[PDB]
RNA sequence: CCAGUUGACACAAAAUAGACUACGAAAGUGGCUUUAACAUAUCUGAACACACAAUAGCUAAGACCCAAACUGGGAUUAGAUACCCCACUAUGCUUAGCCCUAAACCUCAACAGUUCAACAAAACUGCUCGCCAGAACACUACGAGCCACAGCUUAAAACUCAAAGGAC
């Protein structure tokens, strides 16, 4: 049990701040019947499918670039007071390296 | 027997793509409500019923824009299962 | 039943318009205002010579004086273009505001 | 103390949102510019929305390309082919 | 200051130098703002 | 509010149209009417003609007499005006280039439904 | 977090977060976040301005 | 390319579109409603020629206002309006029906070539109030 | 994007005029709208017309109308083609886009959260 | 509601619930779940997520507690009676993993 | 005078923008120039008075091609002052002698505030006047007020009964 206050100011999610135009590089958290979801930390991953240019490199414990774009995707639909998640961000794919 | 009636709604045709033209014109009637005006002009309606009418209409329009929305953005997994476990 | 042409009680410190031409001090005068100028005047003139603080409009008499006031300049627009019920309803309840008023001076 | 959570002055905003009248007032007296915002052949105008405007801004716009019509400023039933071409101000939604 | 400026613009209406010339010029020469715009700040005809 | 004036005539002769002017401006000088500026809008004529009711208007001008009036002389300024002979459709204006459009910054959100029926079923 | 003016001031004046962040470990370092370390040790303790510390980290990154 | 305005011959003409001016192309007036047609084919020098009904065929029901029957009128006006010479025209159309398209289509494959639907519809704006409501 | 309902409401707060009166519970659901086909179409009949047509211009039996008869056969193949494509695209499986069963569990993947 | 006092607070539409908290709430929660374990107390894990019901299910073979990350048919408590055996002690305890 | 390109006579009617936000105690409104435009901002305090008219109507009439109350002639018609086709008379725009009733509903009063009998316009208390605690008779006979003389504010008492009404 170290500092509250240092071990909340100085962390990943925090440290990297509203993420937005943010080329991230991480690994995929788990094999897709037929997608790509690659994980990078934050607060949801990415959703895309396996890319013509190299798709064989992706696998777990991979480290690929991605942009970040939306990690909350939500918006009040009709009559719903509350707000319709989706467990998700969608980000353009750069490459790999 | 006013005015120049070439240039009101005269829209030109191209190659003799009449089609063309009157699918533009066919739009701007619809959006605009050029064939509502007709529709509604062409006989009376009670001005309680046409603004319940409006209030419908404009009910109509909200429940298809968010139908429109919620399409787009939920089309986004139409992808597959994600882990497939239970 | 104050006075018509006068000057105008905002730009009364401004001598830039003292000593010049015709035209430009038309334009800082009372011409190009409406009734609005009128009332100024009536208050103006009605709180220098009741109350010892004059230009308030915030005050217990300052406030008197405007009701009595926008009275004076309902009634001279009901005076012409008759044909305004709304209008007349707005004096009727000025009057009644009036009344409301006086009674709670006087009590 | 410093690394407790505090909030701040609200970084990250935006200046002001101004639609497409940032700071250019469009003249009420011509007929590219007046007829840009009408269509060249019923006389309509486009949607709210569709200008991107705000309340009071497309309603005074509106409002003046109205007056510009009843006056006698722009032409109603249609347009001069003199003005081909128009700029793409308000998202056409026919022909596009 | 503003009764300055207003001072000073007076002499822009209609000054005794451009009266008959100023309604001449009105009837027969031009001075008109065409110029059209799009989207964003830009001149254009 | 501010006043303006724009004058449509057509395109008749010359000094006709000039001494009508002297005379509208000599007129609003002596009366009590400031005379802005005495633009013109060139020779523009609408491609359509006005739907008169009691004229034939073809090609005519766009004299401006961007005027402004005090209050009781609106009327007797448009008797002036309609004492004229060929007039398109004459309609005194609100100087509105100054003072651009109300006090309005920018775009805002527009804010959603919050709770508009009871939290049940239907 | 007092590192949000920092961090809106960086992508500002520069471009955006171009360098890869991995943000699995715990207190991950990189070009960028070194740079937003770096702004935080020099933060506060200026008072004068903190511009000139600012592009002078930013052209020794750079240059 | 291409405009999609069409230049009236005073404001302004300047192409010549097969050796003939918008003033050389006639108008193609026609009466487009679930009834009936009533065509009309100017001529190059601004003179009706053509004229073309539906009931002449052998009907007098409701059938006149079928596309048959603006077809046929359509193919019969524009024959008459080739024997003495016209080719191109002005598609027009007043009112709704089903002779809307099919005389179009009718005008089109009588042999003449369209270039500009100048078609004026009766659309009042804002001027004959609303008249009580019957069954359409 | 929607209009104007924060002060227009017949409700406690706002004592204003109501503009948005819905007479169905303005509630989202997870169905497309209500699958139809087949009431008063009538279509694909101009070739059949014109067939008919020139058979009585010139008599009863096909002597000058050959292209109108191969029309009309055409025509009635096509038609009946063209009712059954309808009932299979149109109204259930489509091939281009998706279903309307699958995009009614497509939108009921999520559905809504009311009670907060 | 009930999740106010909890959430600490929220970093752009993103909630953040205060450390302290939930490590006490572990520690107590750990401390029931092995104080009940020390009885045989019949665990019971639940995720119908689909996030990691593989690995939580692995970890129930591995120890000796069980897991219902499947669909609630019938009554799977509340009428053990018919489904399964008459004597049949139900659980104890139930570790919601992905509620 | 049917289809109009070179034009024509109404106190009409607001083509998309009207998807906009407002005041008025509430009626009430949207194509335009001008006169005058938003009362007190502590609340309430007359259904024994000053005024509006929702839409309509009696009387004196002006008056809009454009609508119908009186309408003729014909699908259907067994029996149709409506339905399916033409327009028209009190009236829609204007000044006066007038009942001011409504679904003048947003059936939910103004201020101080705080966090579910069922249908549901979420729940909890103070302030001011109004309402009733048998229906059909009883938006009525009769009485009081109105220049209405078919009505308006109030508007009761007899024989019948287990009531009656609303929701689920
Ligand atoms: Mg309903
Ligand atoms: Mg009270
Ligand atoms: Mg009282
Ligand atoms: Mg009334
Ligand atoms: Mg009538
Ligand atoms: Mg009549
Ligand atoms: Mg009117
Ligand atoms: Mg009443
Ligand atoms: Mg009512
Ligand atoms: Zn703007």
């Amino acid at each position: 049990v170290e500092s509250f206050a240092s071990m909340l100011r100085h962390s990943p999610l925090t440290q990297m701040g509203p993420a937005k135009d943010k080329l991230v590089i991480g690994r995929i958290f788990h094999i897709v019947e037929n997608d790509l979801y690659i994980d990078f930390g934050g607060k949801f991953h990415c959703v895309c499918r396996r890319p013509e240019v190299d798709g064989e490199k992706y696998q777990k414990g991979t480290r690929v670039r991605l942009r970040l774009l939306d990690l909350e995707l939500t918006s009040r639909f009709l009559g719903a007071t509350t707000d319709t998640t989706v467990l998700e961000a969608n980000a353009v794919l750069l490459g790999i390296q | 027997a006013k005015h120049l009636k070439f240039i009101a709604r005269t829209v030109m045709v191209q190659e003799g793509n009449v089609e063309s033209a009157y699918r533009t014109l066919n739009r701007i009637l619809t959006m605009d409500g050029l064939i509502e005006d007709i529709k509604h002009r062409r006989y009376y309606e009670k001005p309680c019923c046409r603004r319940q009418r409006e209030s419908y209409e404009r009910c109509r329009r909200i429940y298809n824009m968010e139908m429109a929305r919620k399409i787009n953005f939920l089309m986004r997994k139409n992808r597959a299962d994600p882990w497939q476990g239970c | 039943d104050p006075p018509p042409s006068t000057l105008l009680k905002d730009y009364q410190n401004v001598p830039g318009i003292e000593k010049v031409d015709d035209v430009v001090k038309r334009l800082l005068s009372l011409e190009m205002a409406n009734k609005k100028e009128m009332l100024k005047i009536k208050q103006e003139q009605f709180m220098k010579k009741i109350v010892a603080n004059p230009e308030d409009t915030r005050s217990l008499e300052a406030r008197i004086i405007a009701l009595s006031v926008k009275i004076r300049s309902y009634e001279e627009h009901l005076e012409k273009h008759r044909k305004d019920k709304a209008h007349k309803r707005y004096l009727l309840m000025s009057i009644d505001q009036r009344k409301k008023m006086l009674k709670n001076l006087r009590n | 103390n410093e690394d407790l959570p505090i909030s701040m002055e609200n970084p990250y905003k935006e200046p002001l949102k101004k639609c497409i009248l940032c700071g250019k007032h469009v003249d009420y007296k011509n007929v590219q510019l007046l007829s840009q915002f009408v269509s060249p052949f019923t006389g309509c105008i486009y949607g709210r929305h569709i200008t991107g405007l705000c309340g009071k801004k497309q309603k005074e716009i509106t409002k003046a390309i109205k007056r510009a019509q009843i006056m006698g400023f722009m032409p109603v039933t249609y347009k001069d082919p003199a003005y081909l071409k128009d700029p793409k101000v308000c998202n056409i939604r026919y022909r596009e | 200051r503003e009764v300055l400026q207003l001072q000073e613009e007076v002499k822009n209406f209609i000054t005794r130098e451009n009266l008959e010339a100023r309604v001449e010029a009105a009837l027969d020469s031009r001075k008109n703002y065409n110029w059209a715009i799009t989207r964003e700040g830009l001149v254009v005809r | 509010p501010r006043y303006e004036l724009a004058l449509i005539l057509k395109a008749m002769q010359r000094p006709e149209t000039a001494a009508t002017l002297k005379r509208t401006i000599e007129a609003l000088m002596d009366r009590g009417a400031i005379v802005r500026d005495l633009e013109n809008l060139g020779e523009r004529a609408l491609p359509y003609r006005i739907s008169a009711h009691s004229q034939q208007h073809n090609r005519g001008g766009y004299f401006l007499v961007d005027f402004y009036a005090p209050t009781a002389a609106v009327e007797s300024m448009v008797e002036h005006l309609s004492r004229d002979i060929d007039v398109i459709r004459g309609n005194i204006v609100k100087h509105p280039l100054t003072q651009e459009l109300k006090e309005c910054e920018g775009i805002v959100p527009v804010p959603l439904a919050e709770k508009l029926y009871s939290t049940k079923k239907r | 977090y007092h590192e949000d003016r920092i961090r809106a001031k960086f992508y500002s004046v520069y471009g955006s977060g171009q360098r890869a962040f991995d943000l699995f470990n715990p207190n991950f370092k990189s070009t960028c976040q070194r740079f937003v370390e770096k702004y935080t040790e020099l933060q506060k303790l200026g008072e004068t301005d903190e511009e000139k510390l600012f592009v002078e980290t930013g052209k020794a990154l750079l240059a | 390319k291409f405009s999609i305005y069409p230049p009236i011959p005073g404001e302004e003409s300047s192409l010549r579109w097969a050796g003939k001016k918008f003033e050389e192309i006639p108008i193609a007036h026609i009466k487009a409603s679930h009834n009936n047609t009533q065509i009309q084919v100017v001529s190059a020098s601004n003179e009706p020629l053509a004229f073309a009904s539906c009931g002449t065929e052998g009907f007098r029901n409701a059938k006149k206002g079928t596309g048959i029957a603006a077809q046929t009128a359509g193919i019969a006006a524009a024959a008459r309006a080739k024997q003495k010479g016209v080719i191109h025209i002005r598609v027009v159309v007043k009112g709704l029906g089903p002779g809307r398209l099919s005389a179009m289509h009718g005008l089109i494959m009588g042999g003449l070539e369209v270039i500009s639907i100048t078609d004026n519809t009766p659309i009042p704006h804002n001027g004959c109030r609303p008249r009580k409501a019957r069954k359409l | 994007a929607t209009p104007s309902l924060r002060g227009r409401l017949a409700r406690f707060g706002n004592p204003r005029k109501p503009v948005l009166k819905p007479n169905k519970p303005l509630i989202l659901a997870n169905r497309v709208g209500e699958r139809r086909r087949e009431k008063g179409e009538a279509t694909c009949i101009t070739e059949m017309s014109v067939m008919m047509a020139c058979w009585k211009q010139n008599e009863f039996r096909d002597d000058a109308c050959r292209k109108e008869i191969q029309g009309f056969l055409d025509c009635a193949a096509r038609a009946q083609e063209a009712r059954k494509m309808r009932s299979i695209q149109e109204t259930l499986g489509e091939s281009g886009s998706l279903l309307p069963n699958k995009l009614n569990k497509l939108l009921q993947r999520f559905p809504n959260k009311p009670y907060l | 509601r009930f999740m106010e006092p909890y959430i600490f607070g929220s970093r752009l539409d993103h909630d953040i619930i205060d450390l302290e908290q939930t490590a006490t709430h572990l520690q107590l929660a750990l401390n029931f779940t092995a104080h009940m374990a020390y009885r045989k107390g019949i665990i019971l894990f639940i995720s119908r997520n689909r996030q990691f019901s593989y690995l939580i299910e692995n970890m129930a073979r591995d120890c000796g507690e069980y897991a219902h990350t499947r669909y609630f048919r019938g009554g799977m408590l509340t009428n053990a009676r018919l489904l399964f055996g008459p004597t049949v002690r139900l659980p104890d305890l139930i570790i919601f993993l992905h509620t």
